[PDB]
């Protein structure tokens, strides 16, 4: 039989025996083997299912936006600037989040992927004829010089990877390698930053991936274009340990595990059944 | 069988009705190997001194008892040479013997699920406040949930069907863990290994694993029988080795 | 240069491909992995262990521990039932918030057996029997013990052995249900009835307790990713 | 160095080729074909063995 | 022609690719290279040099060679401090700046043994035992002598040989340090102390001078290329 | 990269492509066929089956199973026609809605004999001779027996077997007729004829019926696909 | 692995090559050549053999 | 004229391939994969070799 294909159950017919795999003990942390076999009178199925979609690899294998990234071709204020930054993190969203948090440490490759989109932004008047956008996504390293403005000496990026996307072609991908100093990326961290046991608490203090800026490479535009873009994780070669109980209720914080109270699923209205 | 002896250093523990032992993920404790480590220096291994039993202290079950935590290697701070070995070194590493043990009688009924949950990392109980370490656990005082939510304004979320962690409570059966059944069940021993990304670690700035005690059926008896049982928590390091000797800890 | 022509589908992001695509970090010395126990290779490890079924969930109950509480007693006259679920292991809201269910809820399709374990946590000196019955959908909800000894049932004899396993096989017409649930793929129904009673001595509590457990068997299996519909975000998180 | 390997395909011209095109590994697509596993970590993790036909105690 | 079909990521410039190009000169004839002598196949060969270390760099010193000269002299009693730094090798104002520093902060990880070597520059005729400690990070700083005899140290005695290595291991729980400091990833802790005296005869000055050198062990490796915070400009150089 | 030229023809959509293109469901297990009988490998298989003709379709009888039974009586004199019809198998109103007619309209261009079968469905005591004829297309209709007797065609003997077949031959001079009809590929004419009468004895009634079926011969084959001119729609149905 | 193939040529350099790309077998191309085909399931699926010179009846 | 390559991977399907294109050495990619080293023009380059174990004056 192939490797991930599920068993077949074998032909039983009955049975008054000594023997009892009905009966059992949960106490001792054991859960049972029970075949339908062991229970009742079953016949003989060649079953030709395959575990394949349960897999680690194709759980996880498939691309989620885990960030949205907004910056003009003209300043409003430093939340709309010329530039704009991320620290990267999978904890923002909550689709990619609940699945990662589903084991305790992990140890991926990453895909990285833009979908950077413009728009014109409200004005009295919108007729131009403007050359086509030019983004930069330079990524700094935990410790490295970061861009204070634009215009600035940073975005030389000599040794800093940088890509570069004209609007109107294929998104932008990437590959990043396996980047924890230690062994495994920890989605949880049960401990403090200091040894006193005190500053920050959590997972915060094992996360220093670094920063992720992006720029328009274009200097003006005639009427100021607002860009968005959506950043897209694609973890592949995962290996998983110590899997998680997976989580009750929402997210309330990206830095924290804090949650409000919530009962343990929803509700009916008595233990029964009442038809015939 | 129910009958089961284990002895480590210049103690043994010995229980009538075990239901059986609980191996951690499938891994015995070892010592760490030559192809995995990071530290240079040569480790210190104190055999018998630190690899023994250590018993806390007792906790009073209750009808309306919700249930208890113990974080560690923190719960074992002050336990002899295990205590002072944390203080003087920089890195640690162990795995543990958990053995916890509560009698009744055969008039009495209730359950503990026995959960050891690797980095069981709790939310705050008032949000948007980050809470002390006290609150998370002292030295080896029992931390315990509660029935209803918390309102501590620098303290965990102590109700105890999200157990602290966001989770569903009945969740918690993919931890190691076993079952102590008033009914069937005098005592429940889980043998955990090391586990963490790193090697070795440092063992004040980070709780490893957590132990939970927590009341599936509630304890209800006749008012006539014993009204207190008590359950109690001896816990053994298992291969305990440390790096890193410098001065007194552990700030 | 070699004369090509581009197909449907060029320049396209598809969130699940599968394609090669340059590093940016190039030669990077990735760190050696070690043994970390408990490694995980199939999300069919996890549904395949034990977890405690909220069967008690009639709110308020939800809100304490009394929602994973059944409540059986001595009884007055026999064949009552003790409790009832739909088995809609992915939709049923007794089994959707279970290990198994919140598997299944990333998935559009689920196949195999189940195995249901009950726990008797009352005294050590009360006994009983019991009838856990499943039915296939055809008929109807079982309306008494007399419906629910036609179907597939096991009688437990509590004793020395706290836990009893009832199996619920897969008969079906398909080879796949769904895990939201619909008329065409419905699985039938479980219920539980007293086959005698609680027999207690003197000075012993009246209500005991039982615990469900849910795991999948070793045909078990899912298929068709989705994303599930319990986590909801209204923004980013900040 | 083409790496010649099977096509995922039902039960009741199937195979496929891949050449590596960048020096660093974690350049490769994704390793959707490997189903193993050995759930008897989580379920099944205790000291001495348990038989199903035997009592439990 | 041949069907082809176009993946996210074309028509980009990645700056750390690597792919072939036309070249502008066909067939040019490069000139042959000659042996130079000096080559250099890596940066860990740089940084393996003796660079010496600026400790006494309060300012007003580092506008002078003041900052390299770190003071001795005999003592009233013994056991007191002569230097002391934190072990942040890319991040410490002391360490910076050394050659051994300034490859580090082109890379985020650092990793490896390292050597400070000290260089009594005294005369001739004066003797002395220093003792040269390295802590790890857990506890704090060392606040006396006996705080610092419990870490890793050596004693060295001042003779015909004027140098001696005080290595400092690798203990740490992670494979890499971090160039820029945090607290998950700190060091430790270097600091001197007088383990006797200076004992001259007369006629002979006071003060006296020991010159620190940092420099990588064999075991020493970098990761994760980045810019330096070290050189900056507002204009195109004209 | 490699050096690549696109042709003409790239990025476009042609309906009738054959390439390959990525998964949406990747590592999808599809579930295993079975055995279900009556598997169409072709549509050849469909065409070759019995289908019977509306030859009496001259309305109002096409609302009706009239539109089916072709009428015989006793004649006064012998050599009158039954029936008559264009070999257009995919544009005479009498073959198009068959169900080798049907089939003909998805594509433009037929080749091949075929079969006329004739069933007499009158009483078991009537008796009746017929002739049924085919006419190349050359000299236009047949206006008698005499004129029909010239051509391919056969004298049905109604007795203990009920039925006959007039094969309709492929005499063409290309090898393929067109579906949608016009006078280059005009294939000729059926027409059947009285060869004696229906005699009958005493209590039997007047008129008879004659059913005739259409199928294709093992030579037939079809060719050019295209839409059918038999379904429309003005929007989408919803 | 690649398959070297008929093409599909008239009757009175014939060759093509085909490279799957993709690990799944539904990525594949359509199976354009397969003309295989048994008729006898709906023209004469009777239970005795009826051959065509002797009398059906 | 393909040099199939060993790829860069960790420690505890791992080979790409290769054409040049072009006719010029100076048109070819980089030498990643190229970690050759000799430190001792630098750290020890004195006429007479010192031992560690022995004095050194
Ligand atoms: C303009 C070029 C952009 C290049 C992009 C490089 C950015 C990627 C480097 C860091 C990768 C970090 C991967 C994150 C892993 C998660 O945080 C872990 N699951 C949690 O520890």
């Amino acid at each position: 039989r192939a490797v991930g294909r599920v068993a077949d159950t074998v032909a039983s017919g009955p049975v008054n025996t000594e023997q009892i795999p009905a009966l059992t003990a949960v106490e001792t942390g054991h859960t049972s083997q029970v075949v339908p076999s062991d229970t009742m009178q079953t016949r003989h199925v060649i079953n030709y299912h395959t575990r394949s979609e349960s897999s680690i690899e194709n759980f996880m294998g498939r691309a989620a936006c885990v960030y949205i990234a907004q910056y003009a071709t003209e300043k409003v204020n430093d939340e709309l600037d010329r530039y704009t930054n991320w620290e990267i993190t999978t904890r923002q969203v909550a689709q990619l989040r609940r699945k990662l948090e589903m084991f305790t440490y992990m140890r991926f490759d990453l895909e990285i992927t833009f979908v950077i989109t413009s728009s014109q932004r409200t004005s009295t008047t919108y007729a131009s004829d403007s050359p086509p956008l030019t983004h930069q996504v330079m990524y700094v390293p935990p410790g490295g010089p970061i861009p204070k403005s634009y215009e600035d000496f940073a975005w030389q990026t000599s040794t800093n990877p940088s890509v570069f996307w004209t609007e109107g072609n294929a998104p932008p991908r990437m590959s990043i390698p396996f980047m924890s100093v230690g062994n495994a990326y920890c989605n949880f961290y049960d401990g403090w930053s200091h040894f006193s046991q005190s500053g920050v608490y959590g997972y915060t203090t094992l996360n220093n991936m670094g920063h992720l800026y992006f720029r328009h490479v274009n200097k003006s535009t005639a009427y100021p274009v607002n860009s968005v873009a959506r950043v897209y994780f694609k973890p592949k070669h995962v290996k998983a340990w110590v899997p998680r109980a997976p989580r009750l209720c929402p997210y309330l914080k990206a830095r924290n595990v804090n949650f409000n109270v919530q009962g343990v699923t929803e509700s009916r209205n008595k233990i029964t059944l009442d038809r015939s | 069988d129910r009958v089961r002896s284990i002895t480590l250093g210049n103690s043994t523990i010995t229980t009538q009705e075990c239901a059986n032992v609980v191996v951690g993920y499938g891994v015995w404790p070892t010592y760490l190997s030559d192809h995995e480590a990071t530290a240079v220096d040569q480790p210190t291994q104190p055999d018998v001194a630190t690899c023994r039993f250590y018993t806390l202290e007792s906790v009073k079950w209750e009808s309306s008892s919700a249930g208890w935590w113990w974080k560690f290697p923190e719960a074992l701070s002050d336990m002899g040479l295990f205590g002072q070995n944390m203080q003087y070194h920089y890195l640690g590493r162990t795995g543990y013997t958990i053995h916890v043990q509560c009698n009744a009688s055969k008039f009495h009924q209730g359950c503990l699920l026995v959960v050891c949950v690797p980095e069981a990392e709790m939310g705050a109980a008032t949000t948007d406040h980050a809470f002390n370490h006290t609150k998370l656990s002292n030295i080896g005082q029992a931390m315990e949930f509660s029935a209803k939510k918390s309102t501590d304004q620098t303290g965990p979320q102590t109700a105890v069907h999200n157990a602290g962690m966001g989770v569903a409570v009945g969740n918690l059966t993919i931890f190691p863990h076993q079952w102590i059944n008033l009914r069937t069940n005098n005592s429940a021993t889980i043998v955990m290994p090391y586990i963490n990304s790193v090697p070795m670690d440092n063992m004040y700035r980070h709780y490893n694993f957590t132990l939970m005690v927590i009341p599936f059926a509630k304890l209800e008896h006749s008012p006539q029988a014993s009204t207190y049982v008590p359950i109690t928590v001896t816990v053994a390091p298992m291969c305990a080795e440390y790096n890193g000797l410098r001065l007194a800890g552990h700030q | 240069g070699l004369p090509t022509m581009n197909t449907p589908g060029s320049t396209q992001f598809l969130t699940s491909d599968d394609f090669q695509s340059p590093s940016a970090m190039p030669q990077f010395d990735v760190t050696p992995e070690i043994q970390i126990p408990g490694q995980v290779r199939n999300l069919m490890e996890i549904a395949e262990v034990d977890s405690v079924v909220p069967v008690n969930n009639t709110e308020g109950h939800v809100n304490s521990m009394e929602a994973y509480r059944i409540p059986v007693r001595p009884q007055t006259s026999s064949g009552e039932q003790v409790f009832g679920f739909q088995l809609q292991p992915g939709h049923d809201s007794v089994l959707k918030h279970t290990l198994l269910g919140e598997i299944l809820n990333y998935y559009a399709n689920w196949s195999g057996s189940m195995k249901l374990t009950f726990m008797y946590c009352g005294a050590a000196m009360a006994t009983g029997k019991f009838l856990i019955a499943y039915s296939p959908p055809g008929a109807g909800v079982p309306g008494s013990r007399r419906d629910a000894m036609l179907g597939t049932h096991v009688i437990w004899d509590v004793g020395l052995q706290s836990s009893c396993v009832l199996c619920v096989p897969w008969i079906s017409q398909t080879n796949y249900r769904y895990v939201t649930s619909d008329a065409y793929t419905d699985a039938g129904y479980i219920t539980c009835w007293y086959q005698t009673s609680i027999v207690t001595p003197p000075d012993i509590p009246t209500t005991s307790t039982i615990l469900c457990f849910v795991s999948a068997c070793n045909d078990f299996s899912v298929r068709l990713l989705r994303d599930t519909p319990f986590i909801t975000q209204q923004a980013l998180f900040q | 160095g083409a790496q010649v390997s099977t096509q995922k395909t039902g039960a009741h011209i199937i195979h496929y080729t891949n050449i590596n095109y960048y020096k660093d590994s974690a350049s490769n697509s994704l390793n959707r074909q490997d189903f193993t596993q050995d759930p008897s970590k989580f379920t099944e993790p205790v000291k001495d063995v348990m038989i199903k036909t035997l009592p439990a105690l």
